[PDB]
RNA sequence: GCGGUCCGGCCGGGAACUCAAAGGAGACUGCCAGUGAUAAACUGGAGGAAGGUGGGGAUGACGUCAAGUCAUCAUGGCCCUUACGACCAGGGCUACACACGUGCUACAAUGGCGCAUACAAAGAGAAGCGACCUCGCGAGAGCAAGCGGACCUCAUAAAGUGCGUCGUAGUCCGGAUUGGAGUCUGCAACUCGACUCCAUGAAGUCGGAAUCGCUAGUAAUCGUGGAUCAGAAUGCCACGG
């Protein structure tokens, strides 16, 4: 029915949203669809460390989306009710479809 | 009444499947000749069970993805070997003598900043 | 190399010439305009064109018509 | 070098002959990284070499091999700021190898036709005391008889 | 054998790359155009085959035309007064490469 | 950095923003098959009369914080300088030093 | 040149990150830019009030600034005035709604934002520069803290040529990343120049 | 003028006069750059070898072949 | 695995498998023998996927070169302040007797060119990636789905293999340099873009003294991607065979 995909930067912090909201689903009894571990992205970036010319001489970083994916597919009001605006995520975005 | 190996070598993974029958391969729903004899890298599939005397006890269904053609054909052999352990593992020292169990971890290394392809320096010259 | 279709020429270079023909051959046309083509109703005039430093006079003859007037005027000067 | 004793990467048996030292032939052939094309000479090669010896496949390769591959060797090694090359022996392994770097690379030499023909013909004069390899092991064992005072 | 000059030898699609003007695609075309076969060779065309590759070939600007077109373009632009005419006369490469270092090619053999 | 080129990019942006952005009618409408009946030579010469910035070429899209025209990087919008030095305070969001 | 970041090399295995907020590519380079004007008003702003850490979390398209002070009475100002004439200057320089936490640090002395920028005022204060550096050290040795380095580089009092003094007390593993290492830079913009302050404050093993 | 790898190549050679004959089954080829000492008894075959060569002999089994490169100069053993 | 067929995971279906995630176990000279000063340790061995810091990356001590950057910034002094500040168009940074550094493509048969076909990994995308289809010999142009993406697109990987030919020639090697015809982006390709087609076919037949890199998935070779970027990599940064 209604599919929820969380990223954010941080693991630790990801897989507690999804848990609150897994078990928010939860809170009408049973029938959760278990989060799904979407493979993650690792946008990375070299920049030249020198204010001036050492080209061999550069830092490179990483910055690591962890993603997961809820797919409520209970028609339940109740959930829908409890879902929206009563699960108080900061930090990571819910898009939840229909 | 199946058994089961992964096997993994460069980048590449395997599945197979050692049901016991008459001694056959299909490889990607294919033989070796079709598939894999390119190149003649058909030695070391059929490398472990021909010194486990393969003969007609073994019918074998193979997958594979990833890796090149020599990278694919280290993975089924050690997916082979893993798999050869459904005759009980009175064979696993009989095996690993010759090798085969290694999962044999060598890999390209990383471009190395600075460098050209991991090792290689630009030339250098005093002046 | 220009386009498929719109051959390009600046708006106050094409004005320019259309007062020419309507006043006939005149005083060179002094213009900054180096990559404006040619087109058939410059040819017979004197037109002036920038190198960067001066206006150097081309004056416009029947072949060059596919070209542009900066293609006339060398900028860098060598021995 | 200077700290180990490195360790070996034990080869990996030729395909059509199970044998390691037809594998390691066709790796010193081997340019490029072309495996494929490296067995696909050595076996047409060694192939019209069978017509052309008697001898199956792997016998008249060792008989050629044999001839080529030297005993000593010269080598540089001053003392007291000398410029002289003192001749020493050839361990077994380095035989092998200086043999079948010496055909190849007379094998690269001596153009005739396509890769498969100039590899035939070296072996079938190596296996008969007559080409440019076995000439070359002649001139490094007469660089080490003119030496032999230095030991 | 004709064609202005003489191809010599070759296979038919690859002799006629000696004509000034023909090369690969060309004397594909012509060969195509003249129903003759890629893989056969100069000396195994009947008589009454080679008129039709000078009507061929005749579908074309070929070498007396040709080099005379080319020095006719590279004289108008030299008489033209413009840059690449200027670079021509002057020896020095026209499509705008370097002449810091290259241009051994334009400028020729190298000369202190 | 030559606080006049600052300037520039702002002039730039503002009139980028005010044509291009909603007036598209010359380069891409009249650019397509359409009759050329001397209405394709009108928009050609229509453009010159607009102002020089035209939209995505006359940009440079330099450093927000110092100007810095070359380094940029636009998923942080900053030089390479003014990248790593709020990255290694932990200004950017999720910017580990990274290695593999 | 040659030192790694102290709080850089160590954001994901034991230091926090000073903004937690996710962003695509379309309003990443607007975000940062963002925080940046608030960090830079807020600073400029609070200077008398021993601003340590700004952290900056934008929570459901608002933006939330938490401002670790030494004196919260002081950033408070006159219970809240002062705060809500920040919230506002914030908020209307995001064009978001923003939501303004403060949080009081008990050891101005351990905090190494504190401490550098303590001895830069005491350098534009035209203190001794070795007064003010081992003052330093030993406030933090005495306050409990398992060491110290405290480096000032520039022309110290004046000399016509700059050079480097640096002063460690204690253990301060730079290499170790389990270690809870609290690093921060400051300069004092002396009639002499700029003179540049690092210190290091090493607090714990993990 | 500057010779090519390819220069002379003889294959099966064979010539024979009334029942003795001089050369049998003779197949080599010659690289560029070398000299070739031909060697052997009276009347062996050492002059007609050249004969061949030459062109002015022709072999029982022929194949005897030069790069277009080649040019040939010849001295005789009579003056 | 199970019978299902528009034979393609398409299909209900199943968590067995590869995976992609998080959390875990694992490798510490742990065990054995020998050497060793009843040591530190070393040399072998069993077990194991991995064995003696398993592979490699981040990590760069005090200091040196008053080394490099007041042109990323910040900043003490000086200076200009109806000009050393500001705006605009054109030009230049792309010049060219020469010299050097770093590269790419070659001087071929372990190859070139045709036809057929196999096997990757990583990554990027919303004024963006842009299926399919139609028209172009092509660069592509028109129409136009899908995709903020394990879903869609970029995206048929190439060396490989199979067949045929070319038979050692400055050639069916080399692909420069010039002449036409054009496509794109861009307000605009003359100075001074890239790319495609037709024509041309230059040096070059392996390089003097000297000199550089590399110890294993490394060198060598083959292709792919990304940043910057409207357009513009033989550079850089990555990936795999
Ligand atoms: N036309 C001929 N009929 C019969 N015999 C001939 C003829 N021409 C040559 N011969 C013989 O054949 C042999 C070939 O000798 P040729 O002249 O070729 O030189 P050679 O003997 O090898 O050398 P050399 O000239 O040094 O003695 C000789 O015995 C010669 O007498
Ligand atoms: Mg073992
Ligand atoms: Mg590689
Ligand atoms: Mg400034
Ligand atoms: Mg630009
Ligand atoms: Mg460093
Ligand atoms: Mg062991
Ligand atoms: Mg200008
Ligand atoms: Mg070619
Ligand atoms: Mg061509
Ligand atoms: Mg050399």
């Amino acid at each position: 029915r209604i599919r929820i995909r969380l990223k954010a930067f941080d693991h630790r912090l990801i897989d507690q949203a999804t848990a609150e909201i897994v078990e928010t689903a939860k809170r009408t009894g049973a029938q959760v669809r278990g989060p799904i571990p979407l493979p993650t992205r690792k946008e990375r970036f070299t920049v030249l460390i020198s204010p001036h010319v050492n080209k061999d001489a550069r830092d490179q970083y990483e910055i690591r989306t962890h993603l997961r994916l809820v797919d409520i597919v209970e028609p339940t009001e109740k959930t829908v009710d409890a879902l929206m605006r009563l699960d108080l995520a900061a930090g990571v975005d819910v898009q939840i479809s229909l | 009444n199946q058994y089961y190996g992964t096997g993994r070598r460069k980048s590449s993974a395997a599945r197979v499947f050692i049901k016991p029958g008459n001694g056959k391969i299909v490889i990607n729903q294919r033989s070796l000749e079709q598939y894999f004899g390119r190149e003649t890298a058909r030695m070391v599939v059929r490398q472990p069970l021909e010194l486990v005397d393969m003969v007609e006890k073994l019918d074998l269904y193979i997958t594979v993805k990833g890796g090149g053609i020599s990278g694919q054909a280290g993975a089924i052999r050690h997916g082979i070997t893993r798999a050869l352990m459904e005759y009980d593992e009175s064979l696993r020292s009989e095996l690993r003598k010759a090798g085969f169990v290694t999962r044999d971890a060598r890999q390209v290394e990383r471009k190395k900043v600075g460098l050209r392809k991991a090792r290689r320096r630009p030339q250098f010259s005093k002046r | 190399r220009s386009l498929k279709k719109g051959p390009f020429i600046d708006l106050h270079l094409l004005k320019k010439v259309e007062k020419a023909v309507e006043s006939g051959d005149k005083k060179p046309l002094r213009t900054w305009s180096r990559r404006s083509t040619i087109f058939p109703n410059m040819i017979g005039l004197t037109i002036a064109v920038h190198n960067g430093r001066q206006h150097v006079p081309v004056f416009v003859t029947d072949e060059m018509v596919g070209h542009k007037l900066g293609e006339f005027a060398p900028t860098r000067t060598y021995r | 070098p200077r700290r180990r004793v490195i360790g070996q990467r034990k080869i990996l048996p030729d395909p059509k002959f199970g044998s390691e030292l037809l594998a390691k032939f066709v790796n010193i052939l081997m340019v490029d990284g072309k495996k494929s094309t490296a067995e696909s000479i050595v076996y047409s090669a060694l192939e019209t070499l069978a017509q052309r010896s008697g001898k199956s496949e792997l016998e008249a390769f060792e008989v050629a091999l044999e001839n080529v591959r030297p005993t000593v060797e010269v080598k540089s090694r001053r003392v007291g700021g000398s410029t002289y090359q003192v001749p020493v022996e050839v361990r077994p392994v380095r035989r092998n190898a200086l043999a079948m770097r010496w055909i190849v690379e007379a094998a690269r030499k001596r153009g005739d036709k396509s890769m498969a023909l100039r590899l035939a013909n070296e072996l079938s004069d190596a296996a008969e005391n007559k080409g440019t390899a076995v000439k070359k092991r002649e001139d490094v064992h007469r660089m080490a008889e003119a030496n032999k005072a230095f030991a | 054998i004709a064609g202005i000059n003489i191809p010599d030898h070759k296979h038919a699609v690859i002799a006629l790359t000696s004509i000034y003007g023909v090369g690969k695609t060309r004397s594909k075309a012509i060969l195509a155009a003249a129903g003759i076969a890629e893989d056969v060779k100069i000396s195994e065309l009947s008589e009454g085959q080679i008129d039709t590759l000078r009507d061929e070939v005749a579908k074309f600007v070929v070498e007396g035309d040709l080099r005379r077109e080319i020095s006719m373009s590279i004289k108008r632009l030299m008489d033209l007064g413009c840059y690449r005419g200027l670079r021509h006369r002057r020896g020095l490469p026209v499509r705008g490469q370097r002449t810091k270092t290259n241009a051994r090619t334009r400028k020729g053999p190298r000369k202190p | 950095a030559k606080q006049s080129m600052k300037a520039r990019e702002v002039k730039r942006v503002a009139l980028a923003d005010k044509y291009f952005a909603k007036r598209a009618e010359l380069k891409a409408i009249i650019s397509d098959v359409n009759a050329s009946d001397e209405d394709r030579w009108n928009a050609v010469l229509k453009l010159q009369t607009l102002p020089r910035d035209s939209s995505p070429s006359r940009q440079r899209n330099r450093c927000r914080q110092t100007g810095r025209p070359h380094g940029f990087l636009r998923k942080f919008g900053l030089s390479r300088i003014k990248v790593r030095e709020a990255a290694m305070r932990g200004e950017i969001p999720g910017l580990k030093k990274a290695s593999w | 040149g040659q030192k790694v970041h102290p709080n850089g090399i160590r954001l994901g295995i034991v230091k926090p990150w000073n903004s937690t907020w996710f962003a695509n590519t379309k309003e990443f380079a607007d975000n940062l830019d963002s925080d940046f004007k608030v960090r830079q008003y807020l600073t400029k702003e609070l200077a008398k009030a021993s601003v340590s850490r700004i952290v900056i979390e934008r929570p459901a398209k608002s933006i939330r600034v938490t401002i670790h002070t030494a004196r919260p009475g002081i950033v408070i100002g006159k219970k809240g005035e002062d705060v809500e004439k920040l919230r506002k200057v914030v908020a209307d320089i995001a064009g978001v709604p923003a939501q303004i936490n403060i949080a009081e640090v008990r050891k101005p002395e351990l905090d190494a934002k504190l401490v550098a920028d303590s001895i830069t005022s005491q350098l534009e204060r035209r203190v001794m520069f070795r007064r003010a550096m081992k003052r330093a050290v030993q406030n933090a040795m005495r306050l409990g803290a398992k060491g110290i380095k405290v480096e000032v580089s520039g022309r110290l009092g004046g000399a016509e040529i700059a050079r480097t003094e640096w002063y460690r007390e204690g253990r301060v593993p730079l290499h170790t990343l389990r270690a809870d290492i609290d690093y921060n830079t400051s300069e004092a913009h002396t009639t002499y120049g700029v003179i540049g302050v690092k210190v290091w404050i090493f607090k714990g093993e993990i | 003028p500057r010779l090519g790898d390819k220069v002379l190549e003889v294959s099966n050679l064979r010539k024979s006069y009334g029942d003795r004959l001089l050369i049998d089954s003779l197949s080599f080829s010659i690289p560029k750059g070398a000299i070739v000492g031909i060697i052997g008894p009276n009347g062996a075959g050492k002059s007609t070898l050249f004969r061949m060569i030459s062109g002015q002999e022709q072999p029982d089994s022929g194949t005897i072949t030069l790069g277009e490169t080649v040019k040939l100069a010849s001295v005789d053993q009579f003056r």
